[PDB]
């Protein structure tokens, strides 16, 4: 359910991603591995 | 202007409202003008839908707060052909939540102008917000939500929660103990501005749906009918009560006014239960005698104690002298009288003569213990209760 | 306070500690989440201004 509503959120999988334009992004895990990147860390951690 | 194309403009409309709704869009995207769109929209039950879908997170909002509480308002005033359309724009908009005093406020006043939209929209956000309440969903909004009912409709907001209460009661499980707490809370943040009278009126009225017309246990029913009938009588007394009733105790003249007309209310309420107990409990149910005369008892309050706390323990031991004390202080009616006659004197209703006679006597004597100069506590005028009271000594000419 | 009104009248509203999270006044904190938060000792002495 976490992994559904992140991917409902504007969160972006590390496949599709630029990965030039990945240093400005703060980078996201779940139980330890690495899901993807999200531009705004803000405005989500609060929601969540 | 466009009544030809009515069908054409909405579905037109329908369409980028879709669009522009399902397109994924992080919070602060969302526009103003469309927003304001919607809201000159909401004439469409569709559009109220697909706004009070999300409606709750675009209040949340900041940045989005008018125009999201202008589009409220509209969909309120919108929401008038109670259609299940507006049922679940009803269930949507009481499962919002607002943090905000002034947003709760807004949304209060918006409640308001939804209630008055269409007339059955008091039943129905009366059931939607029982049965959350009922259920583990309970919103924070809830209470006050039912509070603003009761005060835009003083009576029929009352009359629908005590058809709802017969519908739970009705229900398979005991919601003894639900409904009493529930009622319990809903008058203490309401601060007991309700009418207890009307909330009984609403209770003793029959129900004619098959749903009730075939329930199995119709004698459980009217039992516990009784039962919250008599934690209503004991929720009646506010702390302003209370100390009316200690200052009589006292012999003090403060405030008496207020114990008097609750008195009256109590009376009143007590004849109407005498009155359904005498005409309709027997057409619902036929109780067992020993039943019957219990929950006379209990209207009457001449029952034990114990019986009142037994299933939940509330009042609290405290309470319980005092409350019962206090309700059982009250006047007499000539109708409670002639009424209590009629049924000890009708032996098709289970109520010995002899028990009815003694029953009267108990309740005299309570009501000329609440002597008062400034009550008609024992008025009547019929010269017929002589009579009756006669021949209830009368022998089946020798009387006992 | 009106929460601590509803729970001091226990065994008749049903009230519970579970009501009381989800009414979200109080949260589960494990360590890690601990690492990056302060912390208030107590409320009666240390918010107050």
């Amino acid at each position: 359910p976490i992994l559904e509503f992140l991917e409902e959120w504007s969160m972006e999988n590390l496949e599709e991603i630029s990965p030039a334009a990945i240093a400005d992004a703060t980078k996201i895990f779940v139980n330890g591995c690495w899901v993807g990147i999200h531009k705004d860390p803000e405005q989500l951690m609060n929601t969540l | 202007r466009y009544e030809e194309l009515a069908e054409s403009v909405e579905e037109y409309v329908l369409d980028m409202l879709r669009d522009q709704l399902n397109r994924r869009q992080p919070i602060d995207n969302v526009s103003r003008n469309l927003l304001r769109l919607l809201t000159s929209t909401c004439g469409y039950k569709e559009v109220r839908l697909l706004a009070v879908q999300k409606l709750e997170m675009w209040l949340q909002n900041p940045k989005l707060t008018r125009p999201a509480q202008d589009l409220l308002m509209s969909v309120c005033m919108n929401c008038n052909t109670h259609g299940s359309e507006d049922m679940d724009v009803i269930s949507h908009l009481i499962k919002i939540r607002l943090k905000p005093k002034v947003l709760l406020n807004h949304f209060m006043l918006c409640i308001r102008e939804l209630l008055s939209a269409h007339k059955d929209n008091l039943g129905t956000t009366i059931k939607l917000v029982i049965f959350n309440e009922l259920s583990s969903a309970r919103n924070p909004n809830n209470m006050q939500v039912l509070y603003t009912a009761l005060q835009h409709s003083s009576e029929l907001a009352p009359k629908f929660l005590a058809m709802v209460f017969q519908d739970l009661l009705t229900n398979k499980d005991d919601y003894l103990r639900a409904s009493r707490a529930l009622l319990r809370e809903i008058i203490k943040q309401t601060k007991h501005e309700i009418n207890f009278q009307a909330f009984c009126l609403g209770l003793m009225q029959e129900r004619k749906e098959p749903q009730y017309l075939e329930m199995e246990f119709k004698e459980r029913f009217v039992v516990h009918i009784t039962d919250v009938l008599a934690v209503s009588m004991m929720l009646g007394i506010t702390a302003q009560v209370k100390e009316a009733g200690i200052a009589w105790d006292k012999g003090e003249k403060r405030n008496l006014e207020v114990l008097r007309s609750f008195q009256n209310q109590i009376a009143a309420i007590q004849r109407d239960a005498v009155w359904w107990l005498h005409t309709v409990v027997p057409s619902i149910s036929k109780l067992a005698p020993k039943d019957y005369v219990h929950c006379l008892h209990k209207v009457l309050f001449t029952e034990q104690p114990e019986t009142y706390y037994k299933w939940d323990n509330w009042p609290p031991e405290s309470d319980r002298n005092f409350f019962l004390r206090l309700c059982s202080e009250v006047p007499i009616l000539e109708d409670t009288l002639m009424r209590i006659l009629v049924i000890g004197l009708s032996r098709e209703l289970p109520l010995g003569p002899a028990d009815a006679m003694e029953l009267a006597d108990h309740l005299v004597k309570r009501a000329a213990a609440v002597q008062a100069d400034d009550v008609e506590v024992l008025k009547v005028g019929r010269t017929q209760l002589i009579d009756a009271v006669l021949n209830l000594c009368t022998y089946h000419n020798l009387a006992i | 306070k009106r929460h601590i009104d509803q729970l001091k009248e226990r065994e008749y509203n049903n009230y519970s500690w579970q009501d009381l999270v989800a009414s979200g006044v109080v949260e589960y904190i494990d360590t890690l989440e601990e690492e990056t938060v302060m912390l208030a000792m107590t409320p009666d002495d240390l918010q107050e201004k």
